[PDB]
DNA sequence: CAGTGCCT
DNA sequence: AGGCACTGGC
């Protein structure tokens, strides 16, 4: 086993020079190092751990290091250098799966200071070298009189950078060790830095090698990318701008304008009794100007002001539909008495409340609808183009957008997405969600030989949800809600054991039930509120007793205030419990999480071995996962069908796998785009 | 003694009217309007047959401060044939207000 | 940073 | 429930 590391000049999407790389081998306890010129020596070291059967850990190796190594082997040395996943052990990867409880600044594109909680100290200062490094470089050179350009302390090499590789190797090292002291994962009895790679794995919780394949495999979804329909979007930016302008020229003319109080600085007192009176607006008071110029030997002063003569400086604002505050001012000048505040005296101001605001005047009335709408545009004005995290604003030169995604980002073991958030485009089902979810879509990549578009593969875990609810609960049960799902109804028997009427409201009800939901919202189905929520949700239980024995058992197992803060997830990790009330559903989400990312693995590894290939270059290439589906382009509407297929074929082995007591199941669907594909 | 304008009737008490006019635009949530406030009921009595004070809360009429520029309150405006003769900002003593007015009268 | 909304 | 991210306002 050897521990390495990388300095290139550039993130993996432009790198082009290879600085330099440092080596630990546990074999000889000694660091070599490898400058500009010793790339290819860099490069046959590596393999030659390959050739041993051995094992080569990075520290986010699997998203950067590895496949930048592949690059600059080609560009700079054209030379073929591939390698195998099963070699490829990541301390980050490792860092996210034990201490899953923490969040990390993904490799220094998050500031540590928003980020909550603590965060481990290694992988801290990991992701903290670039700007260390950074900070150390600017040092040195307004220090020699030197002026500092953006981001020139990648473009050469130098020794402060192959010191900070050499003390990352160091760093990367003493993580791994503390990471491997993890008994819950790795056994106690083997030296884990002794082993080969098969070993490795085998020898290890089945998570280590899950969440290891997990990585590589998304790393190879962000590189593919979505092909994206930048024409489409920015067609739609031009529609919704327009929408956007004539409601606000509409909002304007109904709510006009009005002066705010703003730059004052003296405090306003009482001219009777001096007595501070700080609930007025703050004034100020000139200590230059009169009535006339200063005389010499009078001219009137054209000046305004008058020292000694307070006066409240203001501001012109005009109404502003994005603002909450304008839209609680004028609505309750309008007669609305605000219901529900926010903790800090604001009074609530969201799309429910707007709906329920009942004002005599009428244009203002409508004039409700015409803010909820302008607030609904602005979402995806700034989700679509103007935003931080824009799509336009993240298209690339391939045509594709390349989110980024975190294998492990959630307490349950979900994935997090980001960069943008592709796991958050509009559903088809909410307004323009047909034009953006289009947008996304293998139709808008044209093969790379041919020039024919592609053909997109999207599927989807059936109601995998209530699936691991009927799983957890068939030891209660003997499957009797397993065996409903997949025969009779399990919504109908639902609506039967919860007292509710229309069979949709059920449908709708053990949804807020899983996904977690007060009985507010819960009521919410049944007319009341919290009220009849509160005996909904429990005349449920009422009649599904394997439910309440499954959250019985959850409770005796974390509570005696706890015994034990995580429960076992199916790949035996730790999956943090928050609270005791969200016991189930932690255990509920971390099984539905597990167990689709187990199958994606398992139907990109059924697609390979069946003889196709994952690229662009290829047959397929999976082009986003999100949550319990994942939308993937072919080459072909043939290939397509072997992928809906293959998935299947996954979902079941996953199910059998796990000797899961509810069949699982999945649906596909075939299209040229995310809009169609769902 | 005081005109209480609108934003709707300011162009004919204000600017198509005959004589010198004194406006002053504020708001109830000054505290140097509420200062001046008594001042000017008092100039209105003194003044009168030579100047009409006039008054224009902002909050109550909105069109009208902005084609001004106020950028302060209490603002006050002295009017002559439709157009602006002087300006001062801000809470002048009975004192100040009469010298600014003989001086611009 | 507060208040909200989009997704599974 | 678990996430990300936009806009307003200090
Ligand atoms: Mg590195």
């Amino acid at each position: 086993m050897i521990v390495s590391d990388i300095e290139a000049n550039a993130l993996l999407e432009s790198v082009t020079k290879f600085h330099c790389g440092v080596i630990y081998d546990y074999s000889t306890a000694e660091y070599v190092s490898y400058r500009p010129s010793d790339f290819g020596a860099y490069l046959d070291a590596l393999e030659a751990e390959v050739a041993r059967g051995g094992l080569i850990v990075f520290h986010n190796g699997h998203k950067y290091d590895v496949p930048a190594l592949t690059k600059l082997a080609k560009l700079q040395l054209n030379r073929e250098f591939h390698l195998p996943r099963e070699n490829c052990i990541d301390t980050l990867v490792l860092s996210r799966l034990i201490h899953s409880n923490l969040k990390d600044t993904d490799m220094g594109l998050l500031r540590s200071g928003k980020l909550p909680g603590a965060l481990e100290a290694w992988g801290y200062r990991l992701g903290e070298m670039k700007g260390e490094y950074k900070d150390d470089f600017k040092r040195m050179l307004e220090e020699q009189g030197e002026e500092y350009v953006d981001g020139m302390e990648w473009w050469n090499f130098n020794e402060e950078m192959m010191d900070y590789n050499v003390q990352d190797v160091v760093v990367t090292k003493a993580l791994l060790e503390k990471l491997l002291s993890d008994k819950h994962y790795f056994p106690p009895e083997i030296d884990f830095t002794d082993v080969g790679y098969t070993t490795f794995w085998s020898e290890s919780l089945e998570a280590v090698d899950i969440e290891h394949r997990a990585a590589w495999l998304l790393a190879k979804q962000e590189r593919n990318g979505f092909p994206f329909d930048t024409k489409a979007i920015e067609e739609l930016y031009v529609e919704l701008a327009a929408r956007r302008s004539e409601l606000l020229r509409k909002l304007t003319e109904t709510f006009g304008s009005w002066y705010q109080p703003k730059g004052g600085t003296e405090m306003f007192c009482h001219p009777r009794t001096g007595k501070p009176l700080p609930k007025y607006p703050r004034i100020k008071t000139p200590k230059v100007g009169g009535i006339f110029k200063k005389p010499k030997n009078c001219e009137l002063d054209t000046r305004e002001y008058v020292a000694g003569a307070p006066y409240t400086p203001v501001e012109h604002v005009v109404f502003n539909p994005s603002s909450r505050d304008h839209i609680q001012k004028k609505l309750q000048e309008a007669g609305w008495v605000p219901t529900k505040y926010t903790d800090k005296g604001a009074p609530v101001v969201d799309d429910e409340v707007l709906e329920g605001v009942r004002v005599d005047d009428p244009e203002k009335q409508a004039a409700i609808d015409l803010i909820k709408e302008y607030l609904m545009i602005q979402k995806r004005i700034g989700q679509s183009a103007e935003g931080d995290k824009a799509w336009l604003r993240y298209v690339a030169e391939d045509g594709k957008i390349h989110g980024s995604v975190n294998p492990n980002g959630a307490v349950t073991g979900r994935a997090t997405h980001a960069f943008p958030n592709l796991a958050q485009i509009p559903g088809v089902r909410s307004p323009y969600g047909e034009q953006c979810r289009a947008a996304f879509g293998a139709e808008h990549h044209l093969d790379g030989i041919t020039g024919k578009p592609w053909v997109q593969a999207g599927i989807d875990a059936s109601g995998l949800e209530l699936r691991c609810l009927a799983h957890f609960m068939a030891r209660f049960d003997n499957g009797e809600y397993a065996h409903e799902i997949l025969n009779g109804d399990i919504h109908t028997k639902n609506q039967i054991a919860a007292e509710l009427p229309t069979r949709d409201n059920a449908k709708t009800f053990i949804y807020g039930f899983l996904y977690g939901a007060g009985d507010e919202k819960i009521g919410q189905i049944v007319g009341a509120g919290k009220e009849r929520g509160k005996e909904l949700k429990k005349k449920f239980l009422e009649n599904t007793p394997a439910i309440a024995a499954l959250r019985e058992s959850i409770q005796q197992t974390l509570v005696e205030k706890w015994k034990r803060r995580w429960i076992k997830g199916l790949d035996g990790r730790k999956v943090h419990v928050r609270s005791p009330h969200a016991a189930l559903n932690t255990l509920l989400q971390s099984a539905g999480a597990l167990i689709c990312k187990l199958w994606i693995i398992k139907t990109e590894e059924m697609l390979v071995e069946k003889g196709l290939k994952h690229g662009w270059d290829g047959d397929f290439a999976y082009m986003a996962w999100v949550h319990d589906e994942i939308q993937v382009g072919c080459r072909t509407e043939e290939i397509a069908q072997v992928v809906i297929e293959t998935a299947q074929e996954a979902m079941r082995w996953v199910g059998d796998h796990w000797n899961f007591r509810c069949l699982l199941d999945t649906e596909g669907k075939m299209g040229p785009n995310w809009a169609i594909c769902h | 003694k005081i005109i209480h304008l609108t934003d709707d009737s300011f162009d004919t008490d204000v600017l198509k009217a005959d004589g010198a006019i004194l406006v002053d635009f504020w708001a109830e949530w000054c505290g140097p309007c509420k200062m001046i406030a008594p001042i000017l009921d008092e100039i209105a009595d003194e003044y009168q047959g030579k100047l009409t004070v006039a008054k224009l809360n902002i909050d109550q009429n909105p069109g009208t401060a902005p084609k001004y520029g106020i950028r302060g309150i209490p603002t006050l405006l002295l009017f002559k044939n439709g157009e602006v003769a002087a300006t001062k900002v801000g809470a002048l003593s009975k004192g100040q207000l009469k010298e600014f007015l003989d001086a611009n009268l």
